[PDB]
């Protein structure tokens, strides 16, 4: 819900999310929904964004309407920040547990230490039930099971109320007598030395000694109880395992790319060379969370968000099968209302008019090839 | 008569209006207020911004102009009892200023932290921002200016000169509003992380310090209270 | 003027209550702005309440307003609760926002978004000022105590959140699991300025070293802000602006 | 000149130096970019230059070689992930206006000092 | 590298996406001069009025 | 007589000398002046540096010594008409100082930017530098010191004490010349990019600010002008 | 490995071995872009003749 405002070229060339899947579209309270997919770190990472040396796999959502039970990059849990390598493809998996009823737009996002949020596609997930039924149990290494919704809440309230009461008692003790104007007049007109006299000093000594003694006793008691404590666990985690993708058998060279101002379409001319031994066909163009599909070649079945999905938004001038070894140049047009709804047309406002995306090529048997394209995007006005 | 029930209204108007504002932002925070380019955002928060800015400008102009036009020309022939009554009215103005300062610089500022700490900010005019900078700040600025003008135009102690502590207390917290430019500039450009303790925030802190001039302002009001009707009793 | 001695007393009492309201809530606004924009992120999150950065920063930036308000209130009225009133106002504003916005507007649990405790430090600062009225002695000893007692004062609250948990193959504290589970879309984990370990971290010294550094810097900041408050008390009449 | 005229007129009217520092400096900061827009607007016409999109000013900087001034030294807007919508110029203008208020306030007193007519008896 | 000729013969034409061809040697020079002279004249008029 | 034609010479000498210097650097900027290790660089710019440094030292010594030796011992028995004439001569000195300050701190400083922004600087003594720091700066320093000495030795107002604004106006711009050390140190080491707005340049800016003491200096000269021959007319 | 365990004054002792830089280098430690092969010892009780 935080994208459509970021720069179009920055959304195009940071991170490409694909193979996204959602386990469920509608859940009950305490029910789990799992989000899977892959993201590729673009080679032409913008210089204004710091390299993803420190990155965190986050969830885009309006507060804890879900709780993040687990999150994985590769196959290993990532509760801390992680290091990503430019040009690598990683697979991710986020497990969410429903907490608050309603209709929520859930995004998978990557926060980069020096570049800000990179928001992936968002999907509407319905939560039904009552928040009062939500439980977040956890078992500690000390052998006790607690609910994270209310654990330590009573202790926190008690201690804060106790110390607030001590401070209020001090202030009220001094506030029983007249406060401002008579004391000001006494201090000004001659030496005061009358508004602070025993047993006021004795009361202050008692307050100070009691404060120190209570702090020490409370610390000792909180050490006898909970004798086993550990510090906060933090630190960027290295050695994220990237996907070992096979080398693509399709090479694509972008010969100019244009978009009409104003308009809802993007046009580019591609020289596609088919290696390997199977006839390929262009089935998809993904630019920034928007999938332009050639419906005659490929159809989406993973429940991709409709406002981000162009079922027939990809038109190829000659999308006949491309025989192996054969090279041809075609005009590819990606047109959909999403191009203007998600403000991908506002790249005219950007200080770097370059686009990047993913082309998905499909053969007859159905196996697909992913190739990455990037080129300057030239607006056309007449 | 002396202190009258204008203090009750001073507390209640801010309390009720800001409770309604909190209800409004609780209802329209999500669901017309998350997406800054949705049409419903324009009808529920951009319209709110426009209406509140126009109403704040009109109210500030009317209030300040009325206070300045009804200024007491013959301050010399003011009885001590009337001076005491005017001092109490000025204290009511200061109470209203303190209440508005609380609502602006604590409640809506920190609630703002929560907002940003929970969502991806989509614009310089988040539904909540509209509430803090374009309401929790102009309202307290208007109240502070009105209190300063009332002191200058009704209290002989605060007449015949501009009180430095009062001017600081009134203008420093006002400088937080133009400081929003530094907030925006150093959110989009400088600093991309949502950290409340980032240096892009020291402009709010520096001018929040100037509210400490309330100490000199209040000792000045104490002296103004204790001019003719200082007692006796006190120091007797 | 005033009719009699009794009416003067009643007028003074009414002025006392109204001026206490004004002082308290102007301090609440200004002090809360300063605190939340100088220590707010650590104060917001239990998984930010660490032993190095939280313990270091919070007393240093929070001793500011108590020093100034003390330098005014004690000097002009012999009222030894400037630090206490500052800390109480900050705690009131923080708790109101935590309950009605952090937990009210958003639905973060209170055990996740509770603020830190500061009353022990405030009480030390106020009593050390009233006894031995020396402002220098206060800045040296009371600010030392204010810095040193911060972490022990908050330990009863945060200690239960530091119980170790075996969470999906990784060791995590309860506060760590809270930060992991309750998603902060705008606050990724790397923003967390917490103790991460160094090659020059010798033994079990992280908390005491941070506490002593905070106490020394608190001495310095108290010394500066005593004179800042001295200036802010000026009753001058700048003839023209 | 537009900013200077605003600063001078706002000072002469309402002789308050504080009012000048607040309002006139605000205007001085805000009117800078609109004042220069008629000059630089023709240089921002887009050009398709050898496969890449470039403004006329970009082509000027590219063509007219500055041996001592490589392109990376250029501190210009490059885009951020927190740049929301079409806000770059107004946000910068308002930040400049606020900082102009601050700098004007400081330099009023700096000039007050520089006016001193004191006779430092010995150096 | 030896260059022969006259600097006056140099041209730097460029065609914009708006369909106009301009010479980068002197494009916008007149507009820049005009606006700068206009604002300088306004300031000088203010100063002379007070002078 | 009063104001005589020494003002015309004061303007013309700087104008002509600096026009010739500009012609010289236009002729020998390229082509004996690009390569700092070429033999022609030594004959056209290193020799220029040596000659200009020697001539500046000699001229400063002679001028300052003459002004100090011809100082007026009997300032008390100075008629108001002679005081007015000496005030006009001091104003001519200040005009020469302002002209030299312009030529040094604006023309040759900014032209310098161009030089560096266009070529790869080869040494601490670029043909153009030689012009700015070793001419556009010593010349205005000499003029400022001479004006200060003339004021102190001929004007009773500027006698009996060292005027703080005049001392600042005279010495601060002088401090730019030793600041060249920071320029060099922070060009070769610190900061390798040719950026005119780099912090290695704040020493020139800080001491350029001290030229604002001309305001206090000029109100002092106005008072010195209006001592005996203040009028009447003015304020009458 | 250590060439000798007990040496005379002016006698040479050689220390050899291998070190592997761990892939999971902690983020709190800067990457070993600038590293120095040093000897841990209580002052110059030995002099470092050579290091490779
Ligand atoms: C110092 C001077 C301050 C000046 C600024 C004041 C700002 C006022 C609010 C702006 C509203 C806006 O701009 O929005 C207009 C809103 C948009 O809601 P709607 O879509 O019509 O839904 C129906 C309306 N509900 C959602 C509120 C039910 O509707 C309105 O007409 C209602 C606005 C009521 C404001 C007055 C009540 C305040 C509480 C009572 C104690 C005072
Ligand atoms: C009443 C007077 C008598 C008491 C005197 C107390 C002397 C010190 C006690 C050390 C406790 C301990 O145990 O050592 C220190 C404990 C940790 O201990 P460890 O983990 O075992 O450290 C392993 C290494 N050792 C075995 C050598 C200790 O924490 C600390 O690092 C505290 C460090 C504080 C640094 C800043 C101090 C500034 C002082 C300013 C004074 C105005
Ligand atoms: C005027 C002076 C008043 C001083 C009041 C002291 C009250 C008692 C504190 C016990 C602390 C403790 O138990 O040990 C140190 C622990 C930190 O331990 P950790 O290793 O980080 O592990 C954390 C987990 N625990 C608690 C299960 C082990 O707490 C602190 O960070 C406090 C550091 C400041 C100590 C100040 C006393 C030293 C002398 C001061 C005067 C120069
Ligand atoms: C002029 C100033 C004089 C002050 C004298 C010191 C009074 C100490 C009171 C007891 C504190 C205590 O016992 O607790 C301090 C704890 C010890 O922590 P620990 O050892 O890690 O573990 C907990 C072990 N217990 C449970 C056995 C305590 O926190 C610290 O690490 C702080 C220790 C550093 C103290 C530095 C003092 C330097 C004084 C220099 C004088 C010239
Ligand atoms: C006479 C009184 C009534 C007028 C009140 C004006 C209210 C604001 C108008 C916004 C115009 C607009 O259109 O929005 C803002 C336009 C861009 O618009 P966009 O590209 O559509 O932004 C897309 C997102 N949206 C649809 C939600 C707008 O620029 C800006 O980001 C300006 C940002 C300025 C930040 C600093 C302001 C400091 C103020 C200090 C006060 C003392
Ligand atoms: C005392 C107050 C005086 C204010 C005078 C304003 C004159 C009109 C300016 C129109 C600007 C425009 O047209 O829109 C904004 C544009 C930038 O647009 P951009 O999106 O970056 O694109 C650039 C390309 N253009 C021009 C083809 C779209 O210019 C600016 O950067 C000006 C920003 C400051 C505006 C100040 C007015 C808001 C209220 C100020 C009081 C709080
Ligand atoms: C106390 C201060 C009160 C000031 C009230 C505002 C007066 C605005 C005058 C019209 C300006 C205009 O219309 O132009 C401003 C342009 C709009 O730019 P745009 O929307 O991007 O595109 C151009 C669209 N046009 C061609 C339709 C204009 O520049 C800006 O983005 C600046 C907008 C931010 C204004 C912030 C004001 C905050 C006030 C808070 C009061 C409590
Ligand atoms: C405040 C006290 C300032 C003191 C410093 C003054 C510096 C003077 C210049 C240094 C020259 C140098 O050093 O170089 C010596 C130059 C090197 O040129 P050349 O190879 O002989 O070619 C032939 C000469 N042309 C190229 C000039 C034609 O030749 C000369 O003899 C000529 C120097 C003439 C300087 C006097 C004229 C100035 C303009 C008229 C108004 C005053
Ligand atoms: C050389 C430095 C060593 C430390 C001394 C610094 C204290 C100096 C403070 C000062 O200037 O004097 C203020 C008061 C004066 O009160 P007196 O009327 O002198 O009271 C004397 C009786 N008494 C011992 C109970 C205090 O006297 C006091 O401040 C209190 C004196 C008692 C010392 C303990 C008080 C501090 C408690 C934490
Ligand atoms: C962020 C920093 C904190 C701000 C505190 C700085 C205050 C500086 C003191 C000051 O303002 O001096 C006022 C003089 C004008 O003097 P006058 O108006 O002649 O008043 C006569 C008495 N007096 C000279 C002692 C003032 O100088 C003037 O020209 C008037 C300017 C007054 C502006 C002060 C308002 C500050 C609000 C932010
Ligand atoms: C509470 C803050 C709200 C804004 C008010 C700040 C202005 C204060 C300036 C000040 O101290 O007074 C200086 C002059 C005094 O001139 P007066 O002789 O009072 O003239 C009154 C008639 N007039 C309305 C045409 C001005 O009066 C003026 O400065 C001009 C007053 C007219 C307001 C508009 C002037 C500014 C134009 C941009
Ligand atoms: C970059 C910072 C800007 C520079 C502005 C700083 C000016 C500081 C004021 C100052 O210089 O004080 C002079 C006193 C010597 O006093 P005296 O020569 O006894 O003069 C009697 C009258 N007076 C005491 C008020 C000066 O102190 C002395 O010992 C004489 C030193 C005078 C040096 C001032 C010249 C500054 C030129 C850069
Ligand atoms: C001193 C500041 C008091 C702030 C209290 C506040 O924010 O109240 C809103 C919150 C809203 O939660 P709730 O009471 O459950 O009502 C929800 C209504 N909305 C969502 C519109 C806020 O609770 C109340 O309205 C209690 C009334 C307190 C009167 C001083
Ligand atoms: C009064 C203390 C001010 C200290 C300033 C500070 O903490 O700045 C951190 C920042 C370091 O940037 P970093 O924290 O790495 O920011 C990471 C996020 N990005 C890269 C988007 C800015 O440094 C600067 O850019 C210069 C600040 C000048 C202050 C007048
Ligand atoms: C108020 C500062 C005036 C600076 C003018 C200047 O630098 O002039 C040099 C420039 C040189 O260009 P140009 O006139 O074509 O003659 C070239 C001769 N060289 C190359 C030696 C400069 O033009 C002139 O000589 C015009 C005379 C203006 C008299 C105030
Ligand atoms: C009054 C503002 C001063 C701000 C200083 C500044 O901008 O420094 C930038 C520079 C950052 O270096 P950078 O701009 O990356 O320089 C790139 C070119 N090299 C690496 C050759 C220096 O930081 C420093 O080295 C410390 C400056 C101390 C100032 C007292
Ligand atoms: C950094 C603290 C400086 C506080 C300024 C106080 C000045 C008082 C002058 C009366
Ligand atoms: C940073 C601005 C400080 C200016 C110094 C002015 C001092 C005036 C003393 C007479
Ligand atoms: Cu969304
Ligand atoms: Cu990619
Ligand atoms: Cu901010
Ligand atoms: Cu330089
Ligand atoms: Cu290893």
């Amino acid at each position: 819900h935080g994208e459509k405002s970021q720069a179009a070229f920055m959304r195009m060339r940071t991170i490409h999310w694909y193979d996204l899947s959602w386990s469920k579209e509608k859940v009950k309270i305490n029910e789990t929904v799992e989000i899977k997919g892959k993201f590729h770190v673009f080679e032409g990472w913008p210089e204004t964004v710091d390299e993803p040396d420190v990155a965190f796999l986050n969830v885009g959502m309006p507060g804890p309407v879900f709780i993040r039970k687990e999150s994985y990059i590769g196959g290993q849990l990532v509760p801390r920040s992680v290091r990503l390598e430019i040009g690598k493809t990683y697979d991710f998996r986020v497990v969410l547990k429903a907490r608050r009823p309603g209709d929520w737009h859930v995004h998978t996002m990557m926060n980069v230490q020096g570049g800000g949020p990179i928001i992936g596609p968002g999907k509407w997930i319905t939560v039904e039930g009552s928040m009062s039924e939500f439980r977040n149990p956890v078992t500690t290494l000390t052998g006790q099971t607690v609910d994270l919704e209310n654990y330590n809440e009573g202790n926190t309230y008690f201690w804060h109320a106790f110390w607030f009461a001590i401070g209020v008692a001090w202030i009220g003790y001094w506030s029983r007598r007249p406060i401002f104007i008579p004391r000001l007049l006494m201090v000004d007109a001659g030496r005061a030395d009358e508004l602070v006299s025993a047993t006021d000093r004795k009361v202050a000594m008692g307050f100070l000694a009691a404060t120190i003694l209570i702090v020490v006793m409370a610390m000792s008691s909180a050490n006898s109880k909970y004798p086993i404590t550990i510090p906060l666990q933090a630190g960027t985690m290295r050695g994220m395992k990237p996907l070992e993708l096979p080398a693509p058998t399709v090479s694509v060279k972008v010969e100019d790319a244009t978009y009409r101002v104003p308009g809802r379409a993007m046009r580019m001319k591609l020289t596609i060379t088919n290696h390997g031994n199977s006839p390929i066909r262009l089935g998809e163009f993904y630019t920034a969370s928007v999938r332009f599909l050639d419906s005659d070649v490929y159809k989406d079945t993973t429940g991709y968000p409709e406002d981000l999905l162009a079922e027939d938004g990809l038109s190829v001038s000659d999308n006949s099968p491309l025989a192996p070894g054969e090279t041809r140049t075609v005009d590819v047009t990606a047109s959909d209302a999403a191009w203007e709804v998600y403000r991908l047309s506002d790249i005219i406002y950007d200080p770097d008019s370059r686009f990047a995306g993913l082309l998905f090529f499909f053969d007859a048997t159905g196996n697909r090839q992913v190739v990455q394209i990037d080129a300057p995007l030239i607006p056309s006005f007449m | 008569l002396l202190d009258k029930k204008w203090l009750t209204f001073a507390l209640a108007i801010y309390t009720v209006f800001y409770l309604w504002v909190r209800w409004y932002e609780g209802v329209y925070g999500w669901s017309a207020g998350l997406d800054s380019f949705a049409p419903e955002f324009e009808t529920y928060w951009m319209n709110f911004l426009y209406t509140e800015i126009v109403l704040e400008i009109v109210t500030a102009s009317i209030l300040w102009g009325y206070l300045w036009k009804t200024r007491d020309r013959n301050l010399a022939a003011l009885t001590p009892r009337e001076e005491l009554r005017r001092n109490f009215t000025h204290l009511v103005w200061l109470v209203a200023y303190a209440w508005a300062i609380y609502w602006g610089a604590s409640y809506f500022t920190e609630q703002d932290g929560t907002w940003h700490q929970t969502i991806v900010r989509d614009t310089d005019f988040t539904p909540s921002h509209i509430i803090e900078f374009y309401l929790s700040y102009p309202i307290y600025i208007i109240t502070g200016f009105a209190a300063f003008i009332y002191a200058k135009t009704r209290l002989p102690f605060f007449a015949k000169g501009i009180s430095l502590p009062y001017l600081v207390l009134v203008v420093g917290p006002f400088m937080i509003l133009p400081n929003v430019g530094l907030n925006e500039w150093g959110h989009t450009f400088w600093f991309m992380e949502e950290l409340f303790v980032a240096p892009l925030h020291y402009g709010f802190v520096i001018f929040g310090w100037l509210a400490l001039a309330v100490m000199g302002t209040l000792t000045q009001t104490f002296y103004s209270f204790a001019q003719g009707g200082l007692g006796q009793s006190l120091c007797e | 003027a005033v009719r009699s001695h009794a009416e003067a007393v009643q007028v003074s009492r009414t002025i006392d209550w109204m001026a206490l309201f004004v002082v308290f809530f102007v301090i609440v606004g200004s002090y809360h702005i300063h605190a939340m924009l100088t220590m707010g992120d650590w104060d917001f999150w239990s998984d930010w309440k660490d032993r190095r950065l939280w313990v270091t920063v919070t007393p240093i930036v929070l001793v500011t307003f108590p020093a100034a308000v003390q330098s005014y209130l004690w000097e002009r009225y012999r009222l030894p609760w400037g630090a206490t009133v500052c800390v109480l106002g900050l705690l009131l504003g923080e708790w109101i926002n935590r309950y009605f916005n952090f937990w009210g507007w958003t639905y973060f649990p209170i055990n996740f978004v509770f603020p830190a405790s500061l009353v022990p430090g405030a009480i030390i600062l106020d009593t050390v000022l009233m006894l031995s009225g020396s402002y220098l002695f206060t800045a040296i000893v009371g600010a030392m105590g204010w810095g040193l007692i911060f972490y022990p004062g908050n330990w009863p609250i945060i200690a239960p959140l530091h119980v170790p948990v075996e969470y999906n193959g990784m060791l995590m504290s309860i506060a760590d699991i809270q930060g992991y589970n309750y998603v902060r879309t705008g606050t990724p984990e790397y923003i967390r300025m917490v103790e991460k370990g160094t090659l020059r971290t010798f033994g079990k010294d992280v908390a005491p070293v941070s506490a002593f550094f905070s106490a020394f810097m608190s001495i310095l900041i108290y010394f500066m802000w005593h004179f800042i408050g001295r200036w802010f008390s000026n009753e001058r009449f700048l003839q023209s602006t």
